[PDB]
RNA sequence: AAACUUUCAGCAACGGAUCUCUUGGCUCUCGCAUCGAUGAAGAACGCAGCGAAAUGCGAUACGUAAUGUGAAUUGAAUCAUCGAAUCUUUGAACGCACUGCGCCUUAAGGCAUGCCUGUUUGAGUGUCAU
RNA sequence: GCAGAUCUUGGUGGAAGUAGC
RNA sequence: AGAGCAUAGCUGUUGGGACCCGAAAGAUGGUGAGAACCAUCUAGUAGCUGGUUC
RNA sequence: UUUCAAUGGCCCGUCUUGAAACACGGACCAAGGAGUCUAGCAUCUAUGCGAGUGUUUGGGUGAUGAAAACCCAUCCGCGAA
RNA sequence: UUGACCUCAAAUCAGGUAGGACUACGCGCUGAACAAUAAGCGCAGGAAAAGAAAAUAACCAUGAUUCCCUCAGUAACGGAGUGAAGCGGGAAAAGCUCAAAUUUGAAAUCUGGCAACAUUUCUUUUGUUGUCCGAGUUGUAAUUUCAAGAAGCUGCUUUGAGUGUAGACGAUCGGUCUAAGUUCCUUGGAACAGGACGUCAGAGAGGGUGAGAACCCCGUCUUUGGUCGAUUGGAUAUGCCAUAUAAAGCGCUUUCGAAGAGUCGAGUUGUUUGCAGCUCUAAAUGGGUGGUAUCAUCUAAAGCUAAAUAUUGGCGAGAGACCGAUAGCGAACAAGUAGAGUGAUCGAAAGAUGAAAAGAACUUUGAAAAGAGAGUUAAAUA
């Protein structure tokens, strides 16, 4: 068993040898991806997931975020 | 024809919106057409139809019935009557689901909301 | 890499849109602004008259026209064209001044304080 | 149930152990139910979930009122009662600012502004 | 068919649907109130500056113009000076 | 109905046909024993459950 | 003869073609401009209905408030709108390791790094004035 | 517009209730 | 004492993956531990092989 | 249509070579499956106009579907002088 | 000893900002095979970049940039191939800010703290006024940008960074307003079909409803609009203030007129004339680029800038001579899912009972699965 849970993306892909994980590059900053890999750039990018505050934001966008409370 | 770029003439958005609607908006897609004794007297051609609304069953098999509304089945767009049933094997009579389309409102469960909703249609209580 | 024009109906009335957006904006002045006559710098086209860019300072000065009131009313301005001719100094001149025959420019409301 | 208009008619501390007691009520029932209930248990479950989101929510709104009073016309302010419409349109120029001109640039406008004209035909 | 256009397929959750496709529509006038007392808002902005009496453009016209009906010395130029020009329709001399 | 999934829904009807013939098994089961019991309850069920048919629910004429 | 073999036909299986359908795809066009240290995208763990190999939500856990519509789900709503509140552990992830181990102040407040403007406290055999 | 492409996908045969476990 | 220009169809031909299919290139970027493995350039190819529908 | 009698009658497709033969492909059935689109050039034919010809880069315009149809200012391509 | 200044510091001091993600379309630094391409790396926005000539030309001259058509598959390079540009025609048009000259009869400039006063898409946002401190003379304002301009003189024409109120015209968001058969006969489980008689149409789009529904329902047309919520655009009109002892345009000159350097350029190496490294290194009617083979044109080494343009991503919308479940996205359903791999990654199959579950009660055989009598349905050859 050479890979362990990633802290980051949590898949099984983390080498416990180099510390480093093979699917999203953790703990470097910036997630791993290259343009070659299409098909894994689809598999984990926006929308595979909750955005949860994006789709609060496009929520908002019509009112112009808007606050207080009616009258 | 309709000419506004705002409504789509798209069968399959059509039936995707019929389908996929909210309860809120398929309270207005059952609306039933209002007796002409309650046309002539409201002044509405027809209305959505509520709980314990006296209607008359115009078209299918159970024409001619009458009853109450005792349910409104939003899920399927449906209604259900009282004792506009059919017998099962087991001797419990499943009720009978029927189109709002399908029956005539004789009758209205008239409440304060649904007399300023008269007045908000042209309609004299 | 092939470039369609399946949007080229679709280009000419969002012009014609931005041409309305522009007019309602600006209500009863022109569109566009006036433009000089020019001719072609070659043999070839230099008997054709055609549109230019703006007017020379010294075809604003003859016409009786600054050149900072210029700009305010529509009339556009070239320092780099210059006169080399009489005629392209009358043929211009003559422009302006038929311009400001036609133009009705509205008043504006100006501060006068109480005192001296 | 509870009604959320008459709720703010209250004072804050009222509130505060009529949460407690709504708490432990919803605890019990939750012992109670575990050990077999009827259909009707799981509906005052809802209604009593719903109360304490009521009761918690008149208490954050009180707090928040009152800190936002007390921090008005004030030049820093906690985060919490910051604007959030998006980071950048935090960091944009203000309107004030972006209008900013020099003082040739009044002069210009002031002695020749873009006038109003029409042609004729 | 992208994931994020997919996620919001399968949510509950109602689309955030605006409605501001109405083609053919042209801008109402603002600003000058004599203007946009005798605009029609059917005609374009051409047929509109004609029948008021003004000049849609000061220079020449890119195309060929439309045809409802069969219809039936510098000393001279610096110095002279014309007595403006007579207002053709009511909207100009308003 | 709900599952629009054909290998989903059919895989729903076969848990819930198994569960349904299992409480029919059990219910006849334990139905056999009390009868053994006692005769008299195999009569009254016999007498009162006779089965339907076209002619006994005839229409009346 | 019978059997077997073969052929043909009927019925029954097997299989899922054809036809018809279609809340899907694909393509074109049109409008618009809106992520994040005020914690994003993504991941994990919970919640309650469930059929989840789906959805919604965050210990206020199908959400609460407000504006509605007005009687269901299958002031009601598994409803719409939406300006107020809440939003677990993570993750650029930030007290150190990565849940332990800590510090300071009053369970709470906090405690990352670089940089910019300012504030305050210091040092210098720095240059000068007394 | 198919009979072929040691064609692609799916379905089904004889081998065969044989080799065998 | 000009016969051309434009469009359409047909046929031929030259390019584009170019009738379909069939050999490994090589390079770039990664994964795992010299070699191996993965994904894109890339429809890089077969002087040929097989097939090519009333 | 099934069968019988008399007469005849090889297994197709490819490749080979003189035709072969031979060697290849083919267990069966259904569905899918291969000269297409586009840019040039030349030929022929049709059509419009004709010493001319070509509206659609663009502008005008289109009240109901407005990506269509309709109209053409200045250039320009080719041809001819 | 103290103070001023400089320098180095420190602080859980106050107030800010950067990172990461998405990248269809920007712009950069790169970079193979075979193309200035893929891939790699860096940085943005609703567009980006470019941009008001150290530009063309050789004419009767043009006049920032960008994009389209044309130039033109031309010149040129090198026969093949690569392949522009000036002109011309269109779309859109908008211009400007500094450095360099003394405010010198007055640092006229600015951030921050504190205190009041307002203001809000907003108790969340923005300022104003006063005071103190700091920045700044090693230079912050006004003035000037070569198209000029400064300083004088001159008599013509001009002038608000203010705050209210009202109404009108626009934009956005959320409510509200809506014509006419379910009449008769026949078939059918069902009428939405057929036949008869009607009705409405600025509505005969589409969808739903037990079979082909303008009139049963939602809608559609009116609506390129009436009527209410709330937000805000530019103007108009009218008050109240207006620090004008001020600030501008155009006349005139016996007075002046600053213009960007390890940069241009020269030599030599690469990449592709550009760019870069290296050695050297300027000028003031100078310098750049063209036509002469003297003339023409431009004014670099500092900066900003809407529109026309692009857009496989994002938030929506309307379509289609498109595909019709081995097709069309890999995915019409569970789909980047199940599953495969240590991992990078790879990745499916799978749609349809009926109008309604009316989903087969009951009796009976069997350990059970099930069978058989029955029963539902218009049909279980659903
Ligand atoms: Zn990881």
């Amino acid at each position: 068993k050479s890979h362990t849970i990633c802290r980051r993306c949590g898949k099984r892909s983390f080498h416990i040898q180099k510390s480093t994980c093979a699917c999203c590059g953790y703990p470097a900053a910036k997630t791993r991806s290259y343009n070659w890999g299409a098909k894994a750039k689809r598999r984990r990018t926006t929308g595979t997931g909750r955005m949860s505050y994006l789709k609060k934001v496009h929520r908002s966008f019509k009112n112009g975020f808007r606050s207080g409370k009616p009258a | 024809m309709k000419f506004s770029r705002d409504v789509t003439s798209s069968r399959r958005k059509q039936r995707k919106a019929h389908f996929g609607a909210p309860s809120s908006v398929r309270r207005v897609l059952m609306s039933a057409p209002l007796s002409k004794e309650l046309r002539e007297q409201y002044k509405i051609r027809s209305l959505p139809v509520r709980r314990d609304d006296q209607i008359t069953v115009i078209r299918g098999s159970n024409k001619g019935r009458e009853g109450k509304i005792t349910s409104v089945y939003r899920k399927k767009f449906l209604l259900l009557i009282e004792r506009v049933t059919r017998e099962k094997a087991n001797g419990a009579s499943a009720p009978v689901g029927i189109d709002a389309s399908k029956v005539v409102i004789t009758k209205l469960h008239l409440d304060k909301d649904r007399k300023d909703l008269i007045v908000r249609k042209g309609g004299k209580v | 890499y092939v470039k369609t024009w399946f949007n080229q109906p679709g280009r000419k009335l969002r012009r014609r849109q931005a041409r309305q957006t522009k007019a309602a904006k600006i209500a009863p002045r022109p569109v566009e602004a006036i433009r000089p006559a020019v001719k072609p710098p070659t043999i070839r086209y230099n008997m054709k008259v055609r549109a230019g860019r703006g007017f020379t300072l010294e075809e604003l000065k003859a016409a009786g026209v600054s050149r900072r009131v210029a700009s305010t009313i529509g009339i556009p301005v070239d320092h780099r064209r210059r006169n080399r001719s009489e005629e392209s100094l009358q043929r211009n001149v003559e422009r302006i001044k038929v311009y400001l025959a036609h133009l009705i420019v509205f008043p504006r409301k100006a501060g006068q304080p109480k005192k001296g | 149930a509870l009604k959320t208009f008459e709720l703010r008619k209250q004072s804050q501390e009222n509130l505060a152990e009529q949460l407690q007691e709504l708490r432990q009520e919803l605890a019990s029932l939750r012992v109670q139910k575990i050990a077999g209930g009827s259909g009707s248990k799981l509906s005052k479950i809802k209604t009593t979930r719903k109360d304490i989101a009521r009761i918690l929510t008149v208490i954050n709104e009180s707090n928040r009122l009152a800190a936002r009073e007390a921090y008005k016309n004030k030049k820093y302010i906690p985060l919490d009662l910051r604007q959030k419409k998006t980071r950048a349109i935090r960091r944009a120029l203000t309107p004030y600012e972006q209008s900013r001109k020099t003082l040739k640039q009044i002069k210009k406008e002031r002695y020749f502004p873009l006038r109003k004209y029409a042609l004729k035909a | 068919a992208n994931p994020r256009q997919r996620n919001k397929q399968r949510s509950g959750k109602p689309r955030l649907t605006r409605r501001n496709a109405n083609k053919k529509a042209k801008a109402k006038i603002y600003g000058n109130f004599v203007i946009q007392q005798n605009w029609d808002k059917h005609a374009t902005l051409r047929q509109n500056y004609a029948r008021l009496g003004l000049l849609a453009t000061p220079n020449y016209v890119t195309g060929g113009v439309e045809k409802l009906y069969p219809d039936p010395t510098l000393d001279d130029v610096l110095d002279k000076e014309i007595s403006i020009a007579p207002a053709k329709t009511e909207v100009v001399r308003q | 109905g709900k599952i629009k999934n054909k290998i989903v829904r059919q895989q729903q009807y076969m848990k819930a046909l198994h569960q349904k013939n299992k409480d029919k098994l059990e219910r006849r089961k334990e139905r056999a024993k009390e009868e053994e019991k006692d005769p008299e309850k195999k009569r009254l069920r016999l007498s009162e459950n006779i089965p339907a048919t076209i002619e006994s629910k005839r229409v009346y004429d």
